[PDB]
RNA sequence: ACGAGACUCUGGCAUGCUAACUAGUUACGCGACCGGUCGGCGUAACUUCUUAGAGGGACAAGUGGCGUUCAGCCACCCGAGAUUGAGCAAUAACAGGUCUGUGAUGCCCUUAGAUGUCCGGGGCUGCACGCGCGCUACACUGACUGGCUCAGCGUGUGCCUACCCUACGCCGGCAGGCGCGGGUAACCCGUUGAACCCCAUUCGUGAUGGGGAUCGGGGAUUGCAAUUAUUC
């Protein structure tokens, strides 16, 4: 129902455009690969994507 | 139709083509004389007057070479020079003038068709070089 | 007999060819000489007041070592250093415009142009030209 | 504010069809490419979450920015019940579980 | 799709994590182990490893046909192509999550943190692991937090060999007081060809078979066989 | 440092004491016996046990051995 | 079509080389010309991360390595003996693609 | 028994093997002088350079010296290599940091500020100041068209969104716009034509062509407004 105040100014070349796909975070956000996680939910769930500590 | 015989220096490698001929030696598209650096020339010039030009007169050897940087470039047209000549030497005409020319080279420069083993280092985080740190205060 | 281009020293070379375009002048005469600035990384006086006679040579010089060359890529042969003044250095990508004027000087003149699918071809006329050139160069005062 | 009846109705049966809707809680987005064109902005979630949620007749989970609902037999019997629906309508597919 | 195979493939992994932790926060009380998913031509099937089969599957088969439709929402897959099957677990001693969650619940269950740890020790030894540890953190008493640590058998901590012959799980247990920790570490024995540890032994083990008991001839003989 | 581990030791002491008639002075023998009457899964490791099975054996041949 | 390619993408080396030969086995089951398993370079999806979620302590970095293996077969054969062909035994962590060449 | 080592990934050698018009080496219709430059092509010698797949290879293995005449250390014909670099990494702990990651959390906010919706505007970009990391300079081993020669890691066509790398020609000394598009990638950028080495012409011990708020005016991006304006 907010939208005759809200959209005011379009949110689409920010850093709050993109956030993390787990827990709203807007801080240390990955993109690469189109990860779209941040790093501590990303070494959270590491070895389940594929990547894995070996080099 | 190569001797296939390659030769390395750093990332660079280099192969001489071989083929029966008269001793005209060229380097992708260029001699082996006309290269750039011109004080690096007697680096590409090692071979041919450290056993002769006579022996560089009855194969037709064309080197081409890719890799990165002048000087590692270098190291890869002569060591590949010297080795396609013995390889071409001993897998064609006897082994007495191939051991011959090898030990030639060998005693001038041991590492004149062994390749070279060292590579750049990788670089580890809390520093910009492999062994370097960043400054911190105390 | 024959002389090829690559078997030549390039520093006389280009100096030949440079000479042989000021003899022709079969080219579009140059309208800036020294009213710009060349490369964008470059933000220094040009000297010899050649440069576009010494860069469609130059030009030349790169299609006939690496065929199908053009603007954009022209760029790429002809970027340098860029120091950003406070800040470290970096590549910068030279003039598209005056690589592009320069192709365009070289284009439909009988030794080089750049057609519109890809690639460069190259005339008769043209390679012997250059190649006598190279073989002048080579037994004048280079070989005996 | 005004909660469409209608909305209410399109949402319970989409719900009643499968068994989960697709709920968001962000308002940049004003309606869900399956949840447009039936006025279903990100409030009518919003409220259909709460109500539900007090109600117990479906149990909430959240994970990853998306919310999950459990519909129960109490909830199927409630939702005939507010809806007036036919006895015989019930998710009982059985190919393929 | 069209798609860049990089791309594809991170895509996928965060699809597995999705599906990981959706089920994790969903199907745990059910004796979660872990899942399976295999890619066949425009279709993903979904092998369910837990202990408790008959509770996911539920009455009139309820559960495990919702569940097929809450992920159609999130993921946007094909209608039809997606559909999974509930197994009972192959692991059940020697599976990390399994004792992990069943310590979650014996804790939850009003069963003494000790003897929940002394009992899963028992358990994890009867299926026949070479050793097992459970770091137990948390209020155990009053207010100053303390670890806990039940080590048994033997257990390597370095090396790739941790990879494949230790199996880790980390797990956070509601408390009164606040949230306790626990991580339940087994190592895994050895069988070859089996079913119950790596084909392949410790590295820095080594084995040798017992040379024949041959009697050693004294006078060359022609046998006839 | 080229000293070696008490594993690598203690299976070479093993492999001599329970195989002594197959192994012999050369380091490659050695080696192929020892994939071939042990299960090592290292190559590195098999080799490191040849090294000091050769190096046992010579210690044979000056005579006694102590360990 | 005559040219048919199969795409094969893994991120395990083992499991793609138990699908590989197994594609080259029922290959030779019946007799059809093949081409070699082509293998092209890996790739390296070397990404770092701070290993701390807080700004303490030293600079401590973890280096994750997802590595993605690409095999590619070129045949001769109608659409149906590739189809018959490709499912006939299968690992999981293999992706296996049937594209026209 | 754990840790160390072993382990794995890496860096180096196999002209041994399974082999590759998404890679080249070999296949030739100006043979331009009567044996030659090609990635100016003059439009079926097969895996050697390239590609990481399976095996192999190095072990203090041989010689000499020292040494409980041990464990080992040092020097050498030989050999690709005689110490590659990392990953993991025990027992215990610290009132180390993190409630700025969440019904993963034990306490206050309940009476119209309960955040579950929201902000028009400024904050850490501005200050008498002290500090910490690093860059541009410390010279005529430096510079004033740079004219010719190369690789390496690796990223890139997107459904929350034109929100990519861009090859080629047009517009201008210029940021940028137009078109055809090549690339979902060893298929295109890319043979990834920068740093450099050269010069039979031009700097010469300044405060400056070794240099920056070179003060102020000319610029602008298929996207909320570049304000002590982090783009130019």
């Amino acid at each position: 129902g907010h939208q005759q105040l809200y959209w005011s100014h379009p949110r689409k070349f920010g850093q709050g455009s993109r956030s993390c796909r787990v827990c709203s975070n807007r801080h240390g956000l990955i993109r690469k690969y189109g990860l779209n996680m941040c790093r501590q939910c990303f070494r959270q769930y590491a070895k389940d994507i594929g990547f894995i500590k070996l080099d | 139709q190569s001797v296939q015989v390659f030769g390395r220096k750093k990332t660079a490698t280099a192969v001489a083509h071989c083929k029966r001929g008269n001793g005209l030696i060229k380097v992708n598209g260029r001699p082996l004389e006309m290269i750039e650096p011109r004080t690096l020339q007697y680096k590409l010039l090692e071979p041919v007057l450290l056993l002769g030009k006579e022996r560089f007169a009855g194969v037709d050897i064309r080197v081409r070479v890719k890799g990165g940087g002048h000087v590692a470039q270098i190291y890869a047209i002569r060591q590949s020079i010297s080795k396609a000549l013995v390889a071409y030497y001993q897998k064609y005409v006897d082994e007495a003038s191939k051991k011959e020319i090898k030990d030639i080279l060998i005693q001038y420069d041991r590492t004149l068709l062994v390749a070279d083993p060292r590579r750049c280092e990788s670089k580890k985080f809390g520093g910009p070089g492999a062994r370097a740190r960043y400054q911190k205060s105390y | 007999p024959g002389v090829t281009v690559k078997d030549v020293n390039q520093q006389e070379f280009v100096r030949a060819l440079a000479a042989f375009l000021k003899k022709s002048g079969k080219l579009k005469v140059p309208e800036w000489v020294d009213t710009v600035k060349l490369a964008k990384h470059k933000e220094l006086a040009p000297y010899d007041e050649n440069w576009f006679y010494t860069r469609a040579a130059s030009t030349a010089r790169h299609l006939y070592l690496r065929g199908g060359a053009g603007v954009g890529s022209m760029t790429k042969i002809y970027g340098g250093r860029q120091r950003n003044g406070v800040m470290p250095s970096h590549f910068s990508r030279g003039s598209k415009s005056v690589a592009r004027r320069v192709l365009q000087a070289l284009e439909g003149l009988k030794m080089v142009e750049k057609d519109q699918d890809g690639g460069r071809k190259l005339t008769p006329q043209g390679q012997r030209d250059l190649d006598r050139i190279a073989g002048q160069v080579a037994a004048a005062n280079k070989k005996h | 504010m005004l909660m469409p009846k209608k909305n209410r109705i399109a949402i319970y049966e989409l719900l009643f069809k499968e068994g989960v809707m697709v709920a968001k809680k962000d308002v940049h987005m004003p309606k869900h490419p399956e949840l447009a064109d039936k006025n279903v902005p990100n409030l009518h979630v919003m409220k259909a979450m709460q109500s539900l949620k007090s109600r117990g007749y479906v149990k909430e989970q959240f994970a990853w920015r998306h919310f999950y609902w459990y519909l129960t037999n109490e909830g199927i019997q409630y939702l005939r019940d507010y809806l007036h629906l036919p006895p015989e309508i019930v998710p009982a597919t059985l190919r393929r579980s | 799709v069209q798609i860049s195979k990089k791309r594809k493939f991170v895509a996928d992994g965060i699809f597995k994590a999705e599906l990981n932790e959706f089920l994790t926060r969903e199907l745990a009380e059910d004796g979660y182990s872990g899942v399976e998913v295999r890619v066949t031509p425009t279709r993903t099937e979904i092998i369910i490893l837990a202990t408790r089969t008959q509770n996911v599957l539920g009455e009139k088969g309820r559960r495990i046909r919702e569940l097929t439709a809450v992920v159609q929402k999130r993921f946007g897959f094909p209608e039809g192509s997606v559909e999974l099957y509930a197994e009972k677990v192959a692991t059940r001693g020697l599976c990390a999550i399994a004792q992990a969650e069943s310590l979650r619940y014996k804790l939850l269950g009003g069963l003494a943190v000790r003897r929940a740890c002394y009992g899963v020790l028992r358990f994890i030894m009867e299926s026949g692991a070479k050793g097992c540890e459970v770091v137990v953190s948390g209020k155990l008493r009053g207010q100053r937090a303390k670890s806990m640590k039940f080590v048994d058998g033997l257990m390597i901590h370095s090396g790739d060999p941790v990879n494949y012959y230790v199996d880790t799980a980390v797990r956070h247990v509601l408390l009164r007081q606040g949230v306790l920790g626990i991580k339940v570490k087994i190592m895994l024995p050895w069988d070859p060809t089996g079913k119950i540890g790596p084909k392949k032994p410790l590295p820095d083990h080594v084995s040798i078979v017992e040379p024949k008991d041959e009697i050693l001839p004294t006078t060359p003989i022609s046998e006839q066989k | 440092g080229r000293v070696r581990t008490k594993t690598v030791k203690k299976a070479a002491r093993v492999i001599i004491e329970k195989y002594y008639t197959r192994l012999g002075n050369d380091f490659h023998t050695n080696k192929r016996v020892c994939e071939e009457i042990a299960i090592i899964p290292s190559k590195k490791l098999r080799n490191k046990i040849a090294g000091y099975v050769t190096h046992l054996m010579k210690r044979i041949q000056r005579g006694p051995v102590r360990g | 079509i005559h040219r048919i390619r199969i795409t094969l993408t893994s991120r395990n080396v083992k499991s793609l080389e138990k699908v590989c030969a197994d594609l080259i086995r029922g290959a030779k089951e019946k007799n059809l010309k093949v081409k070699g398993p082509v293998r092209m370079p890996t790739k390296t999806l070397r990404i770092t991360t701070r290993k701390t979620p807080c700004g303490e302590g030293s600079k401590t970095w973890d280096r994750f390595q997802m590595r993605i293996h690409k095999r590619l077969i070129d045949l001769h054969s109608p659409s149906e003996i590739v189809k018959q062909i490709t499912s006939i035994s299968i690992e999981p962590g293999v992706e296996v693609e049937v594209t026209i060449a």
